[PDB]
RNA sequence: GAGUACGGUAGAGGGUGGUGGAAUUUCCUGUGUAGCGGUGAAAUGCGUAGAUAUAGGAAGGAACACCAGUGGCGAAGGCGACCACCUGGACUGAUACUGACACUGAGGUGCGAAAGCGUGGGGAGCAAACAGGAUUAGAUACCCUGGUAGUCCACGCCGUAAACGAUGUCGACUAGCCGUUGGGAUCCUUGAGAUCUUAGUGGCGCAGCUAACGCGAUAAGUCGACCGCCUGGGGAGUACGGC
């Protein structure tokens, strides 16, 4: 019952399954109660520094509502996925849906 | 032999005590060196700026045997000669396309070594 | 001019990102207190997500 | 303030003397009681937080004054909060 | 800590630009307080007597 | 006075787990050739078995550059990378509620830097001891080259510091001026400053105090409650006994 932000930066390989592991994130959100508050795609950016050895990579914006079990499990999804690297998950007191990077 | 490189890099490692100039290739493949305590300075003539370029000059004239008309400047460290060894590259034949201070900074890492109670 | 500072908005943030990648300390800025606390942690927090360099000298 | 507004809700209307009442040592005493015994399940996990232990000490003596106070008002009316809430081990 | 060398200009003022940019960086002063390990007192007391003497 | 209920604000407050970048070291590989390193100068040391430098890769540990600020939080000791979870307090506005429920505190109990001790891990840098090189009349040092405990982690112990603001806690009063942090109110609704107010944090300064230095609304001024402590220096915070 509280709202995160999620931004995570999936490997350039897998740019075009981002779809495919998204939609699996959103349906695997929401069968507890989740809701999807804001949902972008900044698209394959120029990475200022190499993560491990690419410097490019699909940025996903997600913002939820979810409970403790439900964030574990997503947490769960990031860590144990090569195709996914660099996530952050955030808490936020409210819940937005401007853009505020698309423009 | 004559490698036949035309794009070089050079780095000076600028230090309090020695300066050692090294001239590369763009992948870092190393083709001449100098350093100051190389030139005939040792002691107090090692850190001076003069005996800075002339390890730069002596090693200059070394690298243009494989043909090598453009380089960059990497220097690195403190020290007397830092700029000293890079003004010694213009006396010989080269154009400098960029100069940068390649000094490593870190971000409050490893413990250094205690104050000289001098 | 009501702008909320956030990691997302790099337009502003290169505004307080000195040219060899640091922060610009208030002093030179001009920022109040309370901003450039909250205009930090942008910056780090952007930095983590590859927006910004931690330094010039990256690679 | 571990316990939720509705927690904290819940409570005061179960232990209020009056409607609209908060600060009657009754409503005190079990807010201060629902409290110490919800951290102690933080504690047992957290054995290290000294200095979160410092608030819990002061909660413990909080309850322990208000408590004393309701002794000398009525010792009847702190009969049937002990007994209601537990206290006195 | 970096300059790029333009077209049709003396060397000379690429070095003065480029340590120019050193001082802005200011590289020289961190590899200087960097050399040594100053104590948190010692460290505390010259931010201390940096605060008075800006006042 | 003290406290509770509500919204909000800031924070290196604390605990538990992950994650990142810079850098150091070690190892592997390529280039490449006489030095590197160090100092006042040297030498010990490293290097022709290919060092240093340079480039690519890997492992590992520790601390978190810039932000950074007589800035912030904490009872003090202390706390600086980011994120998630658990959690304490403070500040702030009005209304609502209890109605002296308060202050201090011998014993007692809890926390308490660093070093140190025990068990188990870990170990990159630094470095008591130790070894060698210098300097010196000598040098069990200062300087240099190495380097063990330790520094790191968990669980226990210790219980001491110039643990200092060398200033016990709490409450009230007594000119002002110049900064700064978190709020609030009114003019400015200003776009953007100004005036009050509050909790902190600094610099001058009237009065007052002080042996003087200086303190001066964060008092060492005028008071009040309680507590701790002192009675010349050395012997000595030592001996003896107790814990």
């Amino acid at each position: 019952m509280r709202h995160y932000e999620i931004v995570f930066l999936v490997h350039p390989d897998q740019s075009e399954q981002v779809g495919g592991m998204v939609e699996r994130y959103t349906k695997a959100i929401e069968e507890d109660g989740g809701k999807i508050h804001r949902l972008e795609d900044w698209g394959r950016r120029q990475l200022a520094y190499a993560i491990n050895n690419v410097h490019k990579a699909h940025y996903v914006l997600m913002n939820v509502e979810c409970s403790a079990k439900a964030l574990a499990e997503l947490e769960d999804n990031f860590r144990y996925n090569d195709a996914v690297i660099r996530n952050l998950v955030m808490r936020r007191d409210e819940a937005v849906t401007e853009q505020s990077e698309m423009l | 032999v004559k490698k036949t490189v035309v794009d070089g890099i050079a780095h000076i490692h600028a230090s309090f005590n020695n300066t050692i100039v090294t001239i590369t290739d763009r992948q870092g493949n190393a083709l001449s060196w100098a350093t100051s305590g190389g030139s005939g300075f040792r002691g107090s003539r090692k850190s001076t700026p003069f005996a800075a370029q002339v390890a730069a000059e002596r090693a200059g004239q070394a690298a243009l045997e494989y043909g090598l008309k453009n380089l960059d400047v990497n220097v690195k460290g403190p020290g007397p000669g830092r700029e000293s060894a890079v003004r010694a590259l213009n006396a010989c034949g080269y154009k400098i396309a960029s100069i940068t201070d390649v000094t490593p900074i870190p971000h409050n890492g490893c413990r250094p070594p205690k104050k000289r109670r001098v | 001019g009501v702008k909320e500072i956030d990691y997302k908005d790099l337009n502003t943030l290169k505004a307080y990102v000195s040219e060899t990648g640091k922060i610009v300390p208030s002093r030179i800025t001009g920022t109040k207190a309370k901003y450039q606390r909250q205009l930090a942690t942008a910056i780090k927090r952007a930095r983590y997500l590859a927006l910004l360099p931690y330094t010039d000298s990256h690679g | 303030m571990a316990l939720s507004v509705e927690e904290k809700a819940q409570i005061v209307n179960e232990y209020k003397q009056a409607e609209g009442d908060t600060g009657s040592p009754e409503v005190q005493v079990a807010l201060l009681s629902a409290n110490i015994n919800k951290l102690q399940d933080h504690f047992k996990a957290n054995g290290k937080d000294h200095h979160s232990r410092r608030g819990l000490i002061r909660m413990v003596n909080q309850r322990r004054k208000l408590l004393d106070y309701l002794k000398g008002k009525d010792v009847s009316r702190y009969t049937a909060l002990i007994g209601r809430l537990g206290l006195r081990r | 800590p970096a300059v790029k060398v333009k077209e049709n200009e003396p060397f000379d003022v690429a070095l003065r630009r480029f340590k120019r940019s050193c001082e802005k960086a200011g590289v020289l002063a961190e590899v200087r307080s960097r050399e040594f390990y100053e104590k948190p007192t010692a460290e505390r007391k010259r931010k201390a007597a940096a605060a008075v003497k800006r006042h």
